[PDB]
């Protein structure tokens, strides 16, 4: 993992050096009032959305749920088979029943 | 001693995040972000505890599930005041 | 006609073939063994530790000539 | 050594987390603190499973809600100060040279890694991330993870009710 | 600990980064060339000889133009998105299955899911700091589709990990010594193509970064080097998805030249679906990511739970 | 923890000639080593697992080391070049020392052992 | 371990969650404490069973061993600062890499 | 509070989480149950018709998660010092555990969130708050053996909870301040018994159900609103208001019994000064109980004449009149009780 | 009918439900096949596992040929 830190810091250093040299190599012109303006098509110029927030919340709940589906590949050769099967079938079946119930309602 | 050299830093940063949680110079979003900062420090200290034991590290995703549900609960409490208190309630310095 | 795509694709086949094949040369140059030792299982790491304990190069072999005559 | 570097980075990011006030900037400080917390909890452990779990759950899974809410909360940009950057760099170089002049054997953690264990330890040779995750899927502690999945579904039911949709 | 391991790991990683970047440039050339041949028209030509240095004509132009800003006062947050985007696109390649050892990633799928989970973060800072309503809409739409198929991608790769029994990417090689996984996982092949064109913004999932409904989603204010780094990061994501299709489904075959021929062929397939399909909608893409692909993911994960239990009794 | 009351063995008792072979020379020729040296390995590991005492069955550990040395000297007397080629192909075959990458020299080594 | 107030069916899952009983360096010490807490109870086990409490805390808490290690390392540095020990003999003969 | 079946679901999961809290044999599974109880008590205490309920739920969230993280941090610190859940000699980490529990329960150094949240709720979520949500922290307080924190909390609870309810003319804040004083009698019983606490808590819960049902059926939120409350017979209004004299601890009614059992057990445990400090500071509680009883003990009032029919629920008031009878005639059942011994 | 409507509107979910039912059936088949023989006594143990002849576990070892 210590080599991963060194190579990630080297990628970050190389990208910042490339962008700094690109900013030096960029052609410096006179800065303007209208050039700095945010682009709206043509003529010059959002509230909170709850639907996207519950999309993020559904993503979070399913992400923490996936983080419990993640370990059981390793445990299948090192656990009780009946307990592992009962928990896996119950886990994915309650997930499917909840998904279908939230679809129907 | 053992407390001074080992696991002293999560205590200090936990008290710093607690003081950022309750200071009157901050706002509600800063309270929630400092709350997840002390969630991270709690994970650090809990993992230092759980790694004295060999094979009980599986509890780390239980506390993670509960505190992440706490954080989503706090965000959904805080944004439920958008349609009632307006969009300017995030800058409130007092409750 | 349609064979002008192959200038733009076969080069892609060459460049991505570089970072393994050059290493399959380069590990044969400074190590002498073409494959670096796999560190996945703990037993492989312990036996690699044993090799680097025995010789300063862990990929240098201690064969049957190391055994004294008795 | 690199554990002390992560100590210094967490101290520096925590004191700049205390200093700043812009909410997306605190969110950025949290997302760059979570990486160092993941690595530093990876230094004590046998294998990096729980650092990955904390990574997907906290940073990529949960804090994107915080980044979205703090992005739509603040209209304005960051006011970058070179004074705070210089102070953070000065305390970072001071804490790295303090870790240079300090013995790293006494400052290392007592928690055993996968290679810090004994060679005659039978359990360490079996399979990486096997015995620690075993109690999740065995009797009688499987009821907790069944209750956790039920808890996440019940959490979603709570969140739909309290936001009023 | 032996220092030539560090030296050769550094040399191999830097050589991988250099070859990935030049393959990104030639992938832009290949996409402009055969994407023209999707229609009747020709690709690039007339620059240098037969259009070969056209991406270097792009690189000289994009590194010389005026670095404009979405506001004049404070724009350091505008800089940090292409840096982290190219950093993640060059950092995700470290979990490639190398048979000669470069990095012993025993958990490579989790590393891939981590870098994909940062993809939402770099596109969110791309959207917000560009100070435009088009930029915020494109950033929110890209974050929406990428977290919508993040859960699906995690479940699909989680179903694939049940076949090899571990998280080690090189274990895809030993289970493909007799046949490829394209035979056994062909609906998973179509679903994985729909996944890999969703995390990376391509034409079938292009409501995030299209030129029709928005002028550009999150590259609307990015130009003169930042657009170059973003473009190189996105094409490196395309190259990574082509490689990851070629490891899981097609046999890993890391040494053989046929593996890199198949990687160029899956890049050709990515440019082939670039020219064919129209673009989905927001409501239909929420229908696709959370109902159809999620139901298929959980169902066929149940199928491999039953199959791996059935083979465990027989073996 | 080690005090003056605990009776550690002397360093002269621990001065035993050790099996100083590499990983490729231990992975190759292992299947003939275990069958020839199964009488002492099982007793020594039963000593290590039952008593869980490092000071106990040190004579069993010395017997395991001497039996492995005797087997490797017997291999050195008769089949030396074949075992050297087998260990060389086992180390140069792949990263981990896997037996399935080259089976061509394993057959020659087993033929040498079967003939001698 | 804490005695719960009520003994319902809902303590059956929480009780086994953290315990040294799964393979550990000295869970066999903890069992020798825990059965003692079945003998005298929780409150008489704090007084009559104090010798078996300190061994388990010494084993998994690692208090006096780390304190002795820090006493042996700070005394060596104090001898270095006081001029008694200096040069290449500051550190002793290092152990072998597979010794522990 | 039964407008939806989802609220019944939240009620049974908060019951499950509280039972997980009070049956946990470790200091971390108790925190797990505390988070389950918190998750199921956030949607209750929140409604669309009342504006103050959302910010009151925000106050509840910040107060509980501040208290739960300090409870987790100190429990992990105790486990880092000594690896069993108990402690031989009591130290400062048990003090941090008990202070984090006192922020959860609402003892008077940490009680300032309690009536300030109570100022904007309904009378059924208040019934859940002062009764069931006091189960989860108080049952963990019994596991610790430090005396001076309980002493300071009991003394501060009986002076601050009694004096502070005098200025309040809102019924919810007055009932919150009265529950703060009745909290201190429960912690004073916790230093001497784990059964006398159950006696006081069960009958205090009983008095809370029968007294908050008077303000929930007829929708009473003010002291002046009690004077305008129309009952068809003024003898019935006089009889129904005897639950205030019952809960204040007067000898012919019930509610004298648990306070009397606390007095009996504390004097037998040689604690006389703290008992005198509580009972000189419980007369103020009967004073703001008798200030409510101005609206019924006189037999005629200057009523507003537009309302001439008393409107009420059927099932809830049928459950109310059973419990009102046992609130004032329940001292006849002392011969049948055997749970004091 | 009802299955014709589900096969008309949502055929991938019907095929996935058929695959999940088949996986549940062969999961129960695999559990019954694992517990029909001595599946709790695996043939190939990890680590170095030795039993003396006085142990009760030494009488339950498998002498089957390698498959
Ligand atoms: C030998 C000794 C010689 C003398 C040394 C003197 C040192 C002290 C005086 C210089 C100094 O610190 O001035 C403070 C002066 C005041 O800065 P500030 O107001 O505190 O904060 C910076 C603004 O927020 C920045 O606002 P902005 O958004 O307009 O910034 C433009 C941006 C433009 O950035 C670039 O052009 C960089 C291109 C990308 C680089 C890679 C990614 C980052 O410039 C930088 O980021 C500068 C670096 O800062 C600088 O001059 C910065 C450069 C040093
Ligand atoms: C900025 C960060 C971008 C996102 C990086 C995600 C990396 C994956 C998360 C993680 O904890 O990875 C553990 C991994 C370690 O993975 P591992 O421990 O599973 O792999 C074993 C290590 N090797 C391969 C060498 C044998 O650590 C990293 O990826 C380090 C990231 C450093 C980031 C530096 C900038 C900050
Ligand atoms: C190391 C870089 C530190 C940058 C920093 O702290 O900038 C200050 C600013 C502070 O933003 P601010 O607007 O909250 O400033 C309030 C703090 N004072 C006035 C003391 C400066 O932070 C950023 O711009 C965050 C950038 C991303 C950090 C990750
Ligand atoms: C430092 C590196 C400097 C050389 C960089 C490469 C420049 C190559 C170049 O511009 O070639 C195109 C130009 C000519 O191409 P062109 O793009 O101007 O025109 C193409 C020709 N028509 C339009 C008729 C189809 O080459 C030259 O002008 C001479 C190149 C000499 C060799 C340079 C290095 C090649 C590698
Ligand atoms: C794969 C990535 C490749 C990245 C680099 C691609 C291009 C490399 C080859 C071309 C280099 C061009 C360098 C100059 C770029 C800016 C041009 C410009 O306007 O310069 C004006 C500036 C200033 O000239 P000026 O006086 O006209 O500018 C005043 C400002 N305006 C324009 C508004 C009137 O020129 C220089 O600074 C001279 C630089 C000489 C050295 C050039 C670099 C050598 C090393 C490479
Ligand atoms: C070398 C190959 C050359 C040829 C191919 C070249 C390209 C490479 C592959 C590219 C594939 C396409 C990528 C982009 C796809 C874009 C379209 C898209 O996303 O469509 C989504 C669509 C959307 O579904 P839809 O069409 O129902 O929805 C639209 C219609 N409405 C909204 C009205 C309902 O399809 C799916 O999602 C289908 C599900 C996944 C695939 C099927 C898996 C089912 C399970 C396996 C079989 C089960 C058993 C069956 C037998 C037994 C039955 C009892």
């Amino acid at each position: 993992m210590f080599s991963i830190i060194f190579i990630a810091l080297l990628i970050l250093l190389i990208t910042t050096i490339v962008m700094f040299l690109a900013s030096i190599l960029s052609k410096k012109a006179l800065i303007d009032r209208e050039k700095s303006s945010p682009f709206e098509c043509g003529f010059d110029p959002l509230p909170f959305s709850l639907r996207f927030f519950l999309i993020t919340i559904i993503f979070l709940i399913f992400d923490v749920e996936i983080a419990l589906i993640l370990p059981m590949i390793i445990i299948m050769k090192y656990s009780n088979i009946m307990i592992w099967t009962i928990t896996s079938i119950i886990f994915i079946l309650i997930l499917l029943i909840g998904l279908y119930h939230e679809w129907n309602q | 001693m053992i407390m001074i050299l080992y696991w002293s830093l999560p205590m200090i940063l936990f008290i710093l995040g607690l003081f950022c949680f309750v200071s009157n110079r901050k706002h509600l979003l800063s309270m929630l972000l400092s709350l997840e900062f002390i969630v991270l420090m709690l994970f650090f200290m809990l993992f230092i505890y759980l790694n004295m034991l060999n094979y009980e590290s599986y509890f780390s995703m239980m506390f993670l599930t509960f505190s992440v549900c706490e954080g989503a609960l706090g965000l959904s409490i805080l944004v439920s005041m958008i349609r009632t208190h307006g969009n300017d309630y995030f800058q409130s310095f007092s409750i | 006609m349609w064979f002008e795509i192959l200038p733009g694709a076969v080069i892609i086949t060459t460049l991505l073939s570089v970072p393994i094949y050059a290493m399959y040369g380069l590990d044969k140059l400074m190590i002498g063994n073409a494959f670096r030792r796999n560190m996945d299982e703990r037993f492989s790491r312990v036996m690699y530790q044993r090799d680097f304990r025995l010789t300063d190069n862990p990929y240098k072999m201690n064969g049957l000539e190391q055994i004294p005559d008795e | 050594m690199i554990q002390l570097m992560l100590y210094s980075l967490i101290i520096t990011t925590s004191i700049i987390f205390l200093n700043m006030i812009h909410p997306l900037a605190l969110g950025l400080t949290l997302l760059i603190q979570t990486i160092f917390v993941c690595l530093l909890t990876g230094l004590m452990t046998k294998s990096f499973w729980y650092s990955y779990i904390l990574f997907l759950i906290f940073l990529g899974g949960m804090l994107v809600l915080f980044i979205y809410v703090t992005s739509l909360a603040s209209n304005e940009m960051f006011n970058l100060s070179m004074k705070l950057t210089l102070f953070s760099s000065l305390i970072l170089i001071f804490m790295l040279i303090l870790s240079f002049i300090m013995d790293k054997t006494s400052s290392s953690l007592f928690l055993m890694n996968n290679d810090m264990q004994s060679i005659i330890n039978m359990n360490s040779y079996f399979m990486e991330n096997s015995l620690s995750l075993n109690k999740l899927y065995n009797f009688p502690t499987n009821f907790i993870t069944i209750l956790l999945m039920n808890y996440l579904l019940i959490t979603l039911i709570v969140i739909v009710k309290i936001t009023k949709l | 600990m032996f220092y030539m391991e560090f030296i050769l790991s550094l040399i191999g990683s830097l050589l991988l980064i250099i070859c990935v970047l030049v393959s990104v440039a030639f992938l832009t050339l290949l996409e402009r060339k055969v994407l023209g041949y999707i229609q009747i028209r020709k690709g690039p030509n007339k620059v240098g000889l037969m259009g070969i240095p056209q991406p270097f004509c792009d690189a000289i132009k994009l590194f010389t133009k005026e670095q404009t800003y979405p506001l004049l006062s404070n724009y350091l947050s505008y800089y940090i998105s292409p840096i982290f985007s190219l950093f993640l696109s060059l950092f995700v390649w470290m979990c490639m299955p190398f048979f000669v050892k470069l990095y012993s990633f025993n958990l490579g799928g989790l590393f891939f899911l981590c870098c994909t989970s940062l993809g939402v973060y770099t596109v969110m800072v791309a959207g917000w700091s560009s100070n435009s309503n088009y930029a915020l809409l494109g950033g929110l739409r890209a974050v929406a589709q990428t977290i919508s198929y993040e859960v699906s991608l995690a479940l699909i790769l989680l179903s694939f990990i049940f076949l090899i029994g571990s998280y080690n990417m090189i274990y895809f090689f030993f289970y493909q010594v007799y046949m490829w996984f394209l035979i056994i996982l062909f609906p998973m092949a179509l679903v994985w193509v729909s996944i890999s064109l969703a995390e990376t913004n391509r034409t079938p999932f292009d409501f995030a970064e299209g030129e029709s409904e928005l002028v550009s989603g999150f590259n609307v204010e990015y130009s003169s080097g930042g657009f170059a780094l973003i473009f190189m990061a996105e094409y490196a994501s395309i190259l990574f998805m082509s490689m990851l299709f070629c490891v899981i489904f097609l046999g890993c075959d890391v040494f053989n030249l046929l593996f890199y021929m198949k990687l160029t062929f899956i890049s050709f397939v990515f440019i082939w679906v670039r020219g064919t399909l129209p673009r989905f909608r927001y409501d239909k893409l929420m229908y696709l990511a959370w109902k159809c692909f999620l139901s298929f993911s959980l169902n066929y994960l149940l199928f491999f739970i039953g199959f791996k239990i059935l083979l465990f009794s027989l073996l | 923890v080690i005090t003056n009351n605990t009776t550690l063995p002397e360093e002269s008792e621990l001065n035993v000639q050790e099996l100083n072979l590499s990983s490729a020379a231990l992975r190759a020729g292992a299947f003939h080593l275990g069958k020839q040296c199964e009488q002492a390995n099982n007793e020594f590991m039963l000593c290590r697992q039952e008593l869980d005492d490092p000071r106990a069955c040190l004579a069993e550990g010395k017997a395991v080391t001497s039996c492995a040395l005797d087997f490797f000297r017997k291999v050195k007397k008769t089949c030396h070049e074949e075992f050297t080629q087998y260990a060389t192909c086992l180390d140069k075959s792949s990263g981990t020392m896997a037996f399935s990458h080259c089976r061509k020299t394993q057959g020659v080594f087993d033929k040498c052992i079967k003939d001698n | 371990s804490l005695t719960p107030f009520l003994r319902l069916p809902l303590t059956d899952l929480t009780g086994c969650l953290i315990n040294h009983q799964t393979y550990d360096k000295c869970g066999k010490f903890e069992m020798k404490m825990m059965e003692c807490f079945e003998a005298y109870g929780l409150e008489r086990g704090k007084r009559e069973c104090a010798d078996l409490i300190s061994d388990f805390q010494e084993c998994v808490g690692m208090q006096k061993q780390l304190m002795r290690f820090h006493a042996m390392r700070n005394e060596r540095y104090k001898q270095w600062l006081k001029g008694e020990r200096k040069g290449q003999e500051f550190f002793a003969d290092p152990p072998r890499v597979d010794a522990y | 509070m039964f407008n939806n079946s989802s609220k019944i679901l939240f009620i049974t999961i908060m019951i499950i989480g509280t039972l997980i809290t009070v049956t946990s044999n470790s200091w971390l599974g108790a925190w797990m149950g505390l988070e389950i109880n918190l998750l199921s008590f956030i949607p209750l205490l929140s409604d669309n018709n009342n504006l103050m309920s959302t910010e009151a739920s925000l106050k509840y969230f910040l107060t509980q998660v501040l208290a739960s993280t300090v409870l987790l941090f100190s429990s992990i610190l105790l486990m880092l010092k000594n690896n069993m859940n108990n402690e031989i000699n009591e130290s400062f980490t048990s003090m941090i555990i008990m202070s984090a529990l006192l922020l959860k329960s609402g003892a008077a150094p940490f009680h300032f969130w309690f009536p300030n949240m109570m100022e904007g709720l309904t009378w059924m979520n208040a019934l859940m708050l002062m009764t069931w949500q006091k189960i989860a922290p108080l049952m963990l307080i019994s596991y610790l053996n430090i005396k001076y924190l309980l002493l300071i909390s009991v003394i501060l609870s009986v002076i601050i909870g009694a004096i502070g309810g005098l200025n309040q003319t809102s019924l919810r804040k007055l009932m919150a301040f009265s529950s703060i004083n009745h909290l201190g009698w429960m912690l004073s019983s916790l230093m001497i018994s784990e059964s006398i606490w159950l006696i006081y808590f069960f009958f205090y819960s009983f008095l809370s159900f029968v007294l908050t049902f008077m303000f929930n059926i007829f929708k009473l939120f003010h002291l002046n609103q009690l004077f305008s409350w129309f009952v068809n017979s003024k003898i019935l209004k006089f009889t129904l208001f005897m639950n205030f004299l019952s809960l204040g601890g007067l000898p012919p009614f019930l509610g004298f019994l648990p306070k009397w059992l606390v007095i009996q057990q504390l004097t037998l445990c040689n604690q006389y000064f703290m008992l005198t400090l509580m009972m000189m500071s419980t007369l103020i509680t009967l004073f703001f109980y008798l200030r409510i009883c101005y609206s019924a003990f006189m037999m005629n009032y200057f009523e507003n004449n537009w309302i001439m029919k008393m409107n009420m629920n059927s099932i809830n008031y049928n459950m109310y009149m059973i419990m009102t009878f046992f609130s004032i005639f329940g001292l006849f059942l002392i011969s049948l009780f055997y749970f004091m011994f | 009918s009802l299955l014709k409507r589900a096969w008309n509107e949502i055929p991938d979910i019907v095929g996935g439900s058929a695959l999940a039912l088949a996986g549940i059936v062969m999961a129960t088949i695999g559990v019954a096949n694992y517990y029909a023989k001595d599946g709790d006594n695996r043939r190939y143990k990890l680590g170095y596992v030795v039993y003396r002849h006085d142990d009760p576990r030494a009488l339950k070892v498998r002498n089957d040929e390698d498959d």
